């Protein structure tokens, strides 16, 4: 099981990805601490919220390690309820427009079914699944382009909802297309050796979907971008 | 007051805090969101010190240091590299690639300035 | 085979050990930000420096994950120098007095050898190893004692130097007392489940030691405490 | 309002910040470094609210919890649990074991109070 070479580099990625926010925290804190003289209230509060925002980035990354463990232990549950999918995706869209702008990305929610859409799934874990593909959409995109978006399309299909996450971004090679959903996998290219990435997002997403008795799959070529399909039955069984 | 500093980092949050500490000592600073911008901003003037990080999208820190150390005016302008890659090989790949000081991230702003001072006062 | 079941727990452990300081950081930051009016200069600086200290812990923990990779990638250095092993201990003992005291741990350094001790080894990397055990010496102790300490005994033996780290904390069931040295291995116990740990500490220690062309071994019983011997050739052959 | 709060946490650092936030509201607080102490500080008086975490050296907070819900006087004193174990069955285990509320760590001090408030005006 080459899983032992991969977890070895997954180790250095946990390293790099956690120390970016930790670098902000230390630098800002030491600065406040050493520069109360030369800070005005408005900057102080600003530096303080830098510390707070970077903490929350770091908390999310830790939550990912947690989730994953709870999954690779077959030990995590869903608690389904009647959710208006249309709000849940938009509540989700609203929850990215920060990251979105930091990379000059427009965020789009389109509807192909009428929008009071009802659902019987867990809003928390699906909101999480959304945020996972949304993020990757922003995080993976054209390094220089004005056109760039991330598009969430709701739909019903085969007595079951079909959410798609379209990007116009950077896209994926064929040999990797099936292996992007595994534990620890990261598409290494000279193009994107830069991305913080854990290599667990999609592994956590597949798992979460396949527990709602649904599926996730992908279409993409190396120029146009990528499509993510999450098929999820209206009410499972 | 006097000495300039070109500060190159794909990180806004990081640029802000490095900048804040620089100007607190008088220096003025010119930001460069990436490698391309870095050099474009550079054909225009000559910084007395450069602060460069490594991992960035359009063009990376490694290439930047390279073009520096293969040009007469640029060869001589000292560079502090600020990287998250501690791997002490990365450090050699940096010094041999022109750098005049490597500084690990996370870093102490006070130390960092303490370094930025010495390099302006050789 | 098993390594995959252990790494699945090594994950849940990066999680747990990193959120302790992150909790301090996020709470103090938010409080400062939310209480600049109720906050007296003295208190602000105290809370600021808590934040700083907590990141330094968090940084060390991340350093372990970095070191490790660089080892299990057989890609790690060692730069030898003339070091006065006598001070390299206290310069590293005092560095512990804080963590020590907050656990009710007294810290001692004895010698059976003349104390301008010379050694051709890597001061930064030996320091780290020293710290690994001193730390476990504290991290692991009898949960209620006035008697408790962590002792370093420095000694020359077999044309090499022998450093030993003694504790009056607990020890280890023999069924694992050499299983404790492999990467990711921790001792599970109802007595010792609350302790933060990675299971890399000692494996980082071994590697560093074995690369100095030395060795480390353990002798312990379930109540007296533990001893770690690190044999090191005073100057490489 | 003039209510007491018993704070159970083996974290000096975390006690200090909870305590601060608590006193910012008036409440007085009696600290407790573990489960054992938690109880030999309880034969003394009855608190209007307890703040408890799970992991600690001499005796864990799962037991402590157990003991509050098997006394008559204690049964009614509402407990907030603050644990780093956010696994949503660790929470079930906590509620069944007696606790009125569970809060995941890291926590927002403001919510914590907002919650502490809600239980104090029960
Ligand atoms: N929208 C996308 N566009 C291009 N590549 C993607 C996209 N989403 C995922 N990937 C690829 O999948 C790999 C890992 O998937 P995932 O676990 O979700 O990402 P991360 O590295 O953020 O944890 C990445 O290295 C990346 O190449
Ligand atoms: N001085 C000691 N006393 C008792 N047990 C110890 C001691 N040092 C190490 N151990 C055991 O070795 C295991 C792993 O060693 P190390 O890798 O240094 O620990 P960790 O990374 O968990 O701190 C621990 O889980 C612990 O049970």
């Amino acid at each position: 099981k080459r899983i032992d070479r991969m977890k070895t580099e997954f180790i250095a990625n946990i390293s790099h990805e956690l120390r970016t926010p930790l670098t902000a925290i230390k630098a800002y804190a030491e600065t406040i601490y050493n520069s109360l003289g030369e800070l005005d209230l408005s900057t102080l509060k600003e530096f303080l919220e830098v510390i707070i925002d970077q903490s929350n980035h770091l908390e999310n990354l830790l939550n990912e390690l947690l989730d994953f463990s709870r999954l690779e232990r077959k030990s995590l549950q869903i608690n389904r309820e009647k959710v208006d999918l249309c709000d849940l995706v938009e509540s989700a869209v609203n929850a990215i427009k920060e990251f979105a702008s930091s990379h000059n990305v427009n965020v789009l929610f389109e509807s192909n079914v009428p929008c009071p859409v009802e659902a019987y799934i867990d809003p928390t874990r699906i909101r999480q699944v959304l945020l996972n593909l949304l993020n990757n959409g922003v995080k993976y995109s054209k390094k220089d382009a004005p056109d760039k978006y991330v598009k969430v399309i709701l739909d019903e299909k085969d007595g079951g909802v079909l959410i798609i996450v379209e990007d116009n971004g950077i896209g994926i090679p064929d040999h990797a297309k099936d292996r992007i959903f595994e534990q620890f996998y990261r598409v290494d290219s000279s193009l994107t050796y830069e991305v913080p990435g854990t290599g667990l997002g999609l592994a956590i997403t597949k798992e979460i979907v396949e527990l709602h008795g649904g599926r996730i799959w992908v279409e993409s070529e190396v120029g146009k971008g990528s499509r993510f399909f999450v098929w999820i039955p209206k009410d499972r069984a | 007051m006097s000495k300039k500093v070109l500060l190159v980092d794909d990180s806004a949050v990081l640029r802000k805090i490095v900048s804040f500490n620089l100007k607190k000592e008088g220096y003025e600073v010119i930001e460069a969101e990436n490698g391309q911008i870095a050099l474009e901003k550079l054909s225009e003037f000559t910084p007395d010190l450069i602060v460069l990080d490594i991992m960035m999208p359009v063009m990376d820190g490694f290439t930047v240091l390279k073009k520096l150390q293969e040009k007469e005016e640029w060869k001589r302008i000292p560079v502090i590299v600020l990287t998250a890659k501690g791997g002490e090989e990365d450090e050699s790949l940096a010094l041999s690639l022109g750098a005049r000081k490597v500084m690990r991230k996370p870093f102490s702003p006070s130390q960092f300035i303490e370094e930025v001072k010495h390099l302006l006062n050789e």
